[PDB]
């Protein structure tokens, strides 16, 4: 626990370098601002230096839970090898817890100014549908209409 | 000249959101009114001054003007 507190704290600064996670790290933060949504996934480092055992058994207890769980597996198998292991080894898991708050969208923006570096990676976006509403079938074709570009291909 | 070529800056964060999302005159009655005060009392007392001699000198131009024309007891 301890040893890994430090090995948190050497990414931040590694991911410093990881721009284009900067991003997206920036680009969530503001959208959904004031929600937890906005929140990094590796955290302040001010929370990784006051973490507890404890807020993680909290974490453990409450989150891996059969119902909102899930397991899968593809190649050269059965799905009947498999069930028994599920009821072999997982069955002993306890099988029984908060539902969503809507994640509201934002329109606003951020600017980390820096003239010192040789480039800007820059990113822009709206409000998404969701996962179950179908027109992201659509949105998928558009983003491929537009498609992508970087600097290497001979077309 | 334009951006882009002006000047260096370095470490700074700017955070700014649409105007749809904020209603135009927030606190105006409730905080500008203050301001507006604070804003009085940095500047009246250089600048009234000169308009309170203006007053005066206005008022004293018109009196010693209005008394000359009236006559003198001869």
């Amino acid at each position: 626990i301890e040893k890994e507190r430090d090995v948190i704290l050497q990414e931040l600064q590694e991911n410093d370098t990881s721009m284009r996670d900067v991003v997206f790290n920036y680009l969530h933060a503001t959208a959904f601002q004031g929600t937890p949504l906005a929140q990094s996934v590796e955290g302040p480092s001010e929370n990784v230096r006051k973490l507890s055992r404890a807020d993680l058994t909290e974490y453990l207890s409450r989150h891996y839970k059969a119902p909102r769980m899930v397991l899968a597996a593809a190649g050269g198998l059965e799905h009947r090898q498999l069930l028994d292991l599920a009821q072999k080894h997982f069955s002993g898991l306890s099988g029984t817890v908060p539902t969503l708050s809507p994640c509201r969208f934002t329109g606003s923006q951020i600017c980390h100014r820096e003239d010192g570096l040789p480039l800007a990676h820059v990113a822009i976006a709206v409000e998404g549908p969701g996962w179950a509403h179908p027109d992201n079938v659509a949105l998928q074709v558009a983003n491929a209409i537009i498609g992508h570009y970087d600097c290497t291909y001979g077309g | 000249r334009q951006f882009g070529h002006l000047t260096r800056v370095r470490h700074v964060i700017t955070y700014s959101l649409s105007p749809f999302e904020q209603r135009a005159f927030p606190h105006y009655f409730s905080k500008g009114i203050p301001n507006v005060l604070r804003r009085t009392r940095a500047c009246i007392l250089r600048v009234a001054p000169p308009f309170v001699a203006f007053y005066l000198v206005y008022t004293w131009g018109t009196q010693e003007f209005e008394k000359s024309k009236r006559k003198n007891p001869a």
